[PDB]
């Protein structure tokens, strides 16, 4: 064969394509797009109103049984008006398959908490709130999980500086750790690495 | 080739030395200024020029894979030696 | 990054011969010790359905009797070519999870025994210099290799 | 080293020095580059 | 003999005692704590130098900051230091505690524990090998051996 | 023009490696542990 | 339409303003307890002034949803203080006691640096 | 395939129940634990006598960074900044210009040893084997400023450790 | 960084303020606050010290890497002082001691050493020189502490004419020997006082106000060759002041008078120890001296410093002595 | 390995196992620290013909 190239699995690409249509037919009210990547990963893109309906169907339906929430995270794309992309990674031990569910929201629009469906989403949603500022409605206990107490801003937003705005330090005059505007002895060196030549013509966007 | 400034501080091989009125000299009080004694510019001048019998010679720095990328040096100009761009060794063409 | 240095696999073999005896000494102190069993038995019981819904994985599932292990259900690299057993608990408690972990060490030694015998020859990084840097010997002789070394490291 | 001696080089230290931290001959960092911007020196004599 | 000689021997005795019973309180915050555990393991056996494996903070003489010190953890570390009875020394272990290391430019990392507490020995590495940490503890013992608390008091 | 030489297992492979639990059975039975225990008491009482 | 959007809690400013006052009363009543538990060196009046100042800086907001978030965040801050999740260092970061005042006049800026 | 770790039924025949009664009353299994630690008392300890004995290392060991030279004394570094561009911790700072004789050499080569993660990527990326990580791992300092190496400290390390760096490179250059 | 040093940055830890200062006696009470403010704005601070390096550790966190530099010095060695000031542009003298030692009396710490620093600073080329004196300094008093200060102040003003003499009152703070002094009279009985604290008027000043004043004297150009009198905003009677201290510290206050000569003797008893004496003959005199009113000297208000009232920041000092307090009655300006 | 026969029996009996067969301390059965130089193989793409990159 070809020793340095990843072998295709057309059988698994066919199956995930069929299940994607299956899900799109059963929930037309929310599903907006279904796609299968070249390495056989199914993504269901839904309206945010369908978070609980779509997840509940995939968890409970006899032909889905996606009973594990592997991960739940967010991606910030500032160029979209709905800058945040909420991503759900689910696992089905019955059919030994994975599915990814994506939705979206902005800085102000709430998302419905999927804690009623998957209990594992309790802390994942807090991390999304803490790091991106996406509010999940009806969360039993929503608050910061990773950031320092009283931390201002949401660090994982694309517009938040890498080194933040404040740094801590012990002041002997007041006998405590204090926060002050950040000053770096050596500024982070921004490298511009992108090649000016297109790498992958298969992904070229129209002019 | 360590030269000493009038105040007494050693000049590094990069030419660095604090002026007379620079407060940063205070970091060396009770301590020392670390200056490497082996100036590279002086040691590569001591190496003899190599006489070769061809217009183009190749240098890889010596040691094969332990040296530097192999480059070819043109020796057609008789008014100067052909210097290796990586290691500084010089070459000359025998009577032409 | 690099290939195994000569003499390593013989040193891994010598370490692996004696390691089961080391696990047996650990089990002489914990497995049957009543004080240890009192601290772990019936402590922190998780039902198989709670474990799945709370996003548990690993021995947090196998301790509750769930038969799941990504090395066997979704194998990667060469795990489909090795033979080993997945330890499964029955009570979902700390003690059963402790026995799954101790048994997984025994199965790891079992797999290490097969990797040492079935280690094949060849190169250790993909022969594609647009992804994996070339050997230093050819980075210092070939124009293409130096270009690809330069751009893979900047 | 008595069987396989090291290769001799004329820049290698002939006298090994142990860790000098905390002594008068410790290492003190500093910038090894020269001054970048040259300022202007006014004339040393008056104009009028 | 001279008063300096007599008070110099007492200085040696107390210096000898303090460096022969260095009880550390290890702030094990990240991966550098694994190498700290390997210094207590049989091969290096830090307890054979008199350095007990783990003492309570109120019985401790040296604090080993072994790992990344985040802003959220900084006030806690200062409080433990303020509650250490004197004489107290701090050993900064690894690049994270030295100067922030791999996370120097992070919004939630203190750029070196020496912004919160004073540091006596810096141990470089990511992580320093258990032997490198041991070489740093033996350097702290040599640093206690050079103290002149009574000479300064005598010459005051 | 020598041959390829990399880290490989010896021809014929390595020897067998034990992994199964080995906790040997020791001591007497419960009956014989109580018989010795009771007998010690009786001799002491006497 | 474009201007139709989900509400967080409040459907208009009037309902949102109710939650602002309910938050102010909760904050106003915890300054004496906060100044006592954390053994702060500030007075209760200047602690309540800081609460007032925080409620004043963002007093021009007219979007009901932005107000809800400011109240959601404000309640999270209050919960951390009441539960004593914060420490003396976190409560005092509102007062910036260690950084010298930055002069706001043009001339004073002109002498110190290039910033506007 | 799978196995059950704790799915065995204890026997209820009178002998087995009495075997378990003896274990409970006579502490038999607690006495095996004592036997297993009495065994270790008479085994030789694994402790080594540091600093007179050292822990074994290999030629690949990554320690204190150092700058090397050619056999003629000329520096190997030609100020290419590949090491600077690959350092994950951004710990290398390089400045360069044309040396007095036209050569391409650094005027600054600093490594913040408190930012460095001792990963060895720099010595992988260097095309002329200039910057390497030597075998030294005992250079703990008493101040933070002693770990901010400049070109003089790194060149001094190379002159100080070349005899050992060269032999470590000779032992492992065929694997890289 | 050619003519003096050009300031650079935002005035934070990693900035450059252009101040290269040598702070003599930086390891004491007023020293740690002066170094903290210099190093907090990005100054190169040189800290000569006579003590063990272990006792200088609380200064290392006060500046960015390389900004705090430590040197050994001897008060009687002119060469050591030269090495510590030759590179500086400002020299601050905080050398002092509340008691005499077998090797150093008040004529050394307050006269000979300050004049040695001033002389070496002058010929080393240092342009600014800040010297700390006492508010009650004059050669007329029973306190040999205050008599030495007056002599030293005149000698500093003569060796270094452009110097800047600061004259503070009793400074209070966390590590002061003034409010902490009126809190350690509990293991012996009541509170001995000459008279009953009457006929003694004190004007204590906050430590940060003194520190902020010294910093602004470095930056201010019109402070060369000038004398300042740093005093608090309010004046108190020693009886009322001490009563307030015990009320804030929640200690039972049982003031009783004691003869002036009787207080001297117990001062002798407590100065026989080899350690820091709890009290001494000179300490009793200074506490019972009345803080002078010198309205002909510019004070804190002439450097942009608002004096901190003692009532506002007395709880932070006396909190550690505890096991809604009425402010002390104050003398009106009239 | 330097333990006498008597102490070997005592350690063996107390543990219940033959410890001398599997010692946790490494004697001269480990690889020599100086090994002969290697000569590593090349990958599948080291060819002089029929190796265009657009096909792999
Ligand atoms: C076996 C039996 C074990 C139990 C008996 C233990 C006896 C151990 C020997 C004790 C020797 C006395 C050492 C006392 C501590 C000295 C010390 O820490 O120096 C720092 C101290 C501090 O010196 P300092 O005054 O310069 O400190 C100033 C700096 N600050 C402000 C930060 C503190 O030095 C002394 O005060 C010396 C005390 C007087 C001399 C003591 C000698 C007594 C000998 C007989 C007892
Ligand atoms: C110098 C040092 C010299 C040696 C000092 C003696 C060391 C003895 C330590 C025990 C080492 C062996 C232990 C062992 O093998 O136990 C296994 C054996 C067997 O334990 P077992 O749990 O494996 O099984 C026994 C029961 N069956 C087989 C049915 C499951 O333990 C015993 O026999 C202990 C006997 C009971 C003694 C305790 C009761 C009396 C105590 C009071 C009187 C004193
Ligand atoms: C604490 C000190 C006790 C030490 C107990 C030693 C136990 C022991 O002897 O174990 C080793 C030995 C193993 O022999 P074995 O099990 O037969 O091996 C082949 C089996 N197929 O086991 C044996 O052979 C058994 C011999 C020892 C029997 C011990 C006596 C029975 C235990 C109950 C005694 C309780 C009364 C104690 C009275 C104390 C008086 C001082
Ligand atoms: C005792 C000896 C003995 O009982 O002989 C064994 C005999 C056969 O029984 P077996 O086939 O082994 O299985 C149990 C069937 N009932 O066992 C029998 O058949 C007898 C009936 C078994 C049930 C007997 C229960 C008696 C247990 C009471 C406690 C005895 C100990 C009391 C003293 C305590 C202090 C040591
Ligand atoms: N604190 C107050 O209430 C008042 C302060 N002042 C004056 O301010 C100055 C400093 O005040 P303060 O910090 O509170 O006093 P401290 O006792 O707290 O500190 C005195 C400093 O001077 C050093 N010192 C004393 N003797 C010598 C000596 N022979 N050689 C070298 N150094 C010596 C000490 O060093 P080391 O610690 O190593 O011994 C110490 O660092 C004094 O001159 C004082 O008169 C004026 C009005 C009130
Ligand atoms: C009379 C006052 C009482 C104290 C008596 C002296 C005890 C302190 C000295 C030991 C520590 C020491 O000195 O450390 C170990 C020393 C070597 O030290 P070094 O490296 O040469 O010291 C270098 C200089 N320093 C220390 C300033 C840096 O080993 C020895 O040879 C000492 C062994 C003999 C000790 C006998 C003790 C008898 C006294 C018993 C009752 C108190
Ligand atoms: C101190 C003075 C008083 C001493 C009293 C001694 C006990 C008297 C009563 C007889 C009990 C008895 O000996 O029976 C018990 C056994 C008989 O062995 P077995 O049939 O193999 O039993 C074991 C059965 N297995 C083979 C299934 C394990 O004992 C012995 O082997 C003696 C062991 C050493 C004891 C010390
Ligand atoms: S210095 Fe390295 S090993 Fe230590 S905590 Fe940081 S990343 Fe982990
Ligand atoms: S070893 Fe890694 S962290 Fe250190 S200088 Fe090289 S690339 Fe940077
Ligand atoms: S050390 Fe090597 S990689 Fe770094 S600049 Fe010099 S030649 Fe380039
Ligand atoms: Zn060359």
């Amino acid at each position: 064969t070809r020793p340095t190239v990843r072998p295709r699995n057309d059988v698994a690409h066919k199956q995930l394509s069929a299940f994607g249509e299956y899900v799109a037919e059963i929930l037309p009210k929310y599903v907006q797009q279904v796609q299968v990547s070249c390495f056989n990963e199914l993504e269901i893109c839904i309206h945010p109103d369908g978070v609980i309906p779509v997840l509940t169907f995939l968890r409970d339906h006899s032909n889905a049984q996606f009973k594990s929430l592997a991960d739940l995270t967010a991606v910030d794309i500032p160029t979209r008006q709905n800058r945040f992309e909420i991503v759900y990674n689910l696992l089905s031990l019955r059919f030994n398959s994975r599915i990814r569910v994506k939705t979206y929201t902005d800085e102000l629009t709430p998302i419905e908490s999927s804690v009623p469906v998957y209990k594992a989403a309790n802390w994942y949603e807090r991390e999304i709130w803490d790091m991106f500022g996406v509010f999940f409605a009806n969360h039993p206990d929503l608050r910061r999980i990773l950031t320092d107490y009283g931390f201002e801003g949401h660090p994982f937003r694309k517009d938040f500086p890498l080194s933040g705005y404040v740094e801590l330090r012990y002041d002997d005059e007041v006998k405590r750790v204090v926060a002050e505007p950040v000053e770096l002895a050596q500024e982070f060196r921004k490298f511009d690495l992108n090649s000016p030549w297109e790498a992958f013509p298969a992904y070229r966007q129209p002019p | 080739g360590v030269r000493t400034s009038p105040t007494g501080e050693k000049v590094t091989h990069t030419g660095q030395v604090y002026d007379d009125g620079d407060y940063r000299k205070v970091r060396f009080v009770g301590r020392q200024k670390e200056v490497n004694e082996n100036f590279a510019i002086d040691l590569i001048a001591e190496q003899p020029v190599s006489q070769v019998g061809s217009r183009v010679i190749s240098c890889d720095g010596g040691g094969g894979a332990l040296g530097h990328p192999r480059v070819y040096i043109n020796l057609d100009k008789e008014t100067k030696t052909g210097t290796c761009g990586y290691c500084g060794l010089q070459f000359r063409q025998q009577h032409h | 990054h690099q290939d195994l240095p000569l003499g390593l696999m013989d040193d891994i073999y010598e370490f692996s011969k004696n390691f089961s005896l080391r696990i047996d000494e650990l089990e002489e102190m914990l497995t049957n010790n009543r004080i240890w069993r009192n601290r772990t038995v019936d402590i922190g019981i998780v039902t198989a359905e709670d474990a799945l819904n709370y996003g548990f994985s690993g021995v947090m599932l196998r301790g509750s009797g769930i038969q799941w292990d990504l090395r066997k259900t979704q194998p990667y690299d060469v795990y489909d070519q090795v033979e080993f057993d997945v330890p499964i608990g029955s009570r979902g408690d700390c003690y059963d999870r402790y026995l799954c972990r101790v048994e997984e060490m025994r199965q790891s030694i079992r797999i290490i025994s097969q990797c040492l015998n079935k280690m094949p020859p060849g190169e250790i990084k993909v022969d594609d210099a647009k992804v994996s840097p070339p050997k230093r010997a050819e980075m210092k002789t070939s124009m293409e290799s130096l270009i690809h070394h330069f751009k893979l490291y900047t | 080293p008595t069987v396989k001696p090291p290769t001799a080089r004329k820049f290698i230290w002939t006298n090994h020095k142990f860790n000098l931290s905390g002594t008068p001959q410790q290492y003190v960092p500093y910038s090894t580059t020269r001054k970048k911007i040259q300022e202007w020196v006014p004339p040393s004599t008056p104009y009028k | 003999s001279r008063g300096e000689y007599v008070v110099a021997k007492l200085d040696d005795l107390i210096n000898w005692a303090r460096r022969s019973s260095l009880w550390p309180m290890t702030f094990g915050l990240a991966c550098c704590a694994v190498e700290m555990m390997h210094m207590a393991a049989p091969r290096y056996d830090m307890d054979r130098f008199g350095v007990v494996f783990r003492a309570s903070p109120r019985q401790s003489d040296v604090m080993i900051v072994a790992g990344t010190l985040t802003n959220k953890m900084a006030p806690a570390l200062r409080k433990v230091y303020d509650q250490m009875p004197e004489p107290r020394y701090v050993v900064s272990m690894g690049s994270c505690a030295n100067g922030g290391g791999y996370y120097h430019y992070s919004y939630s990392v203190v750029r070196g524990c020496d912004r919160i507490v004073p540091v006596d020995i810096y141990v470089p590495g990511c992580p320093p090998t258990a032997e490198a940490l041991l070489y740093g503890i033996l350097q702290l013992q040599k640093k206690i051996k050079r103290e002149k608390r009574l000479r300064i008091w005598y010459r005051r | 023009a020598s041959k390829v030489k990399q880290d490989m297992p010896p021809v014929g492979g390595y020897g067998p490696i034990d992994y199964k639990r080995n906790l040997p059975r020791r001591g007497l039975s419960g009956y014989s542990m109580f018989a010795v225990g009771i007998g010690a008491l009786l001799f002491g009482y006497w | 339409a474009s201007t139709s959007v989900k509400p967080i809690f409040s459907r208009d400013m009037n309902e949102a303003k109710r939650r602002v006052r309910e938050l102010y009363r909760a904050w106003y009543r915890e300054v004496p307890n906060t100044v006592h538990l954390f053994q702060l060196d500030i007075s209760v009046k200047q602690g309540r002034d800081k609460v007032r100042e925080m409620f004043k800086k963002n007093a021009h907001i007219t979007d009901p949803r932005v107000v809800d978030l400011l109240v959601i965040k404000g309640k999270m801050e209050l919960e951390e203080t009441i539960k004593v999740w914060k420490q003396r260092t976190h409560v005092m970061r509102f007062f910036h006691e260690t950084e010298a005042p930055r002069p706001k006049d043009f001339l004073s800026k002109f002498y110190v640096g290039h910033d506007p | 395939t799978y196995k059950y770790v704790n799915l065995r039924e204890p026997s209820m025949d009178m002998k087995s129940v009495t075997d378990r009664a003896a274990q409970t009353l006579l502490w038999t299994e607690l006495i095996r634990g004592l036997g297993m630690t009495l065994s270790y008392l008479f085994r030789e300890p694994a402790t080594i006598n540091y600093p007179f004995e050292k822990g074994p290392l290999s030629p690949r060991f990554r320690g204190e960074h150092a700058l090397r030279r050619y056999p003629s004394g000329e520096e190997r570094c030609i100020a290419c900044k590949l090491c600077e561009a690959v350092c994950p911790a951004q710990a290398i700072t390089i400045e360069a210009e044309p040396r007095a004789d036209g050569s391409r050499r650094t005027t600054r080569y600093d490594i913040d040893m408190t930012k460095c993660i001792y990963c060895g990527f720099c010595q992988e990326a260097c095309p002329v084997d200039a910057i390497v990580e030597g075998p030294n791992f005992e250079f703990s300092t008493e101040t933070h400023e002693e770990l901010l190496y400049n070109k003089e400290k790194l060149l001094n390390n190379g002159d100080k450790w070349e005899a050992e760096i060269a032999a470590n490179i000779q032992a492992d250059y065929l694997y890289r | 960084l050619h003519h003096a040093v050009i300031p650079h940055g935002k005035g934070g830890r990693s900035s450059v303020s252009g101040i290269v200062a040598t702070v003599f006696g930086a390891t004491g009470f007023l020293g740690r606050y002066v170094v903290n403010h210099l190093g907090r704005m990005g100054s190169q601070v040189i800290v000569p010290h006579r003590c063990e390096p272990y006792d200088t550790m609380h200064l290392r966190p006060m500046g960015d890497l390389g900004q705090i530099i430590f040197m050994d010095w001897n008060g009687r060695d002119k060469d050591s002082i030269r090495r510590a000031v030759e590179h500086s542009s400002v020299v601050i003298n905080l050398v002092g001691r509340e008691w005499e030692t077998q090797n150093f009396d008040f004529e050394d710490v307050f006269v000979k050493i300050p004049q040695a620093i001033a002389q070496v600073s002058k010929e080393a080329g240092v342009e600014k020189f800040i010297h700390i004196s006492h508010l009650n300094a004059d050669i007329k008093s029973s306190s040999k502490y205050l008599r030495s200060k007056a002599v030293g102040e005149k000698e500093v003003r003569e060796t270094f004419p452009e110097a800047t003499i600061i004259k503070p009152a009793e400074i209070f703070g966390r590590e002061d020997r003034f409010l902490n002094y009126f809190a350690n009279i509990r293991w012996f009985g009541g509170v001995p006082l000459i008279s009953l604290g009457k006929k003694t008027v004190k004007q204590p000043v906050y430590i940060v106000d003194v520190t902020k004043g010294i910093i602004n004297a470095i930056k201010d150009p019109d402070a060369r060759g000038k004398t300042f009198a740093f005093v608090g905003p309010s004046r108190y009677l020693l009886f009322d002041l001490v009563q307030y201290v015990f009320a804030v510290a929640h200690r039972p206050f049982l003031p009783y008078p004691l003869p002036h000569f009787a207080y001297r003797w117990i001062g002798r008893l407590f100065e026989i120890s080899p350690f820091e004496p709890w009290t001494t003959r000179d300490k009793v005199e200074r506490i019972h001296t009345t803080d002078k009113i010198l309205p002909h000297l510019p004070g804190l208000e002439d450097l942009g410093v608002e004096a901190t009232p003692l009532e506002l920041k007395a709880i932070e000092v006396l909190r550690r002595h505890r096991t809604d307090v009425q402010p002390a009655k104050t003398i009106p300006t009239s | 390995a330097s333990a006498t026969r008597f102490i070997q029996w005592l350690r063996n009996w107390a543990s219940g196992r033959d410890l001398q067969a599997k010692l946790q301390l490494r004697y001269q059965e480990i690889s020599k620290r100086t090994q002969p130089p290697p000569k590593l193989p090349v990958g599948p793409s080291h060819k002089l013909s029929n190796n265009y990159y657009c096909t792999r």
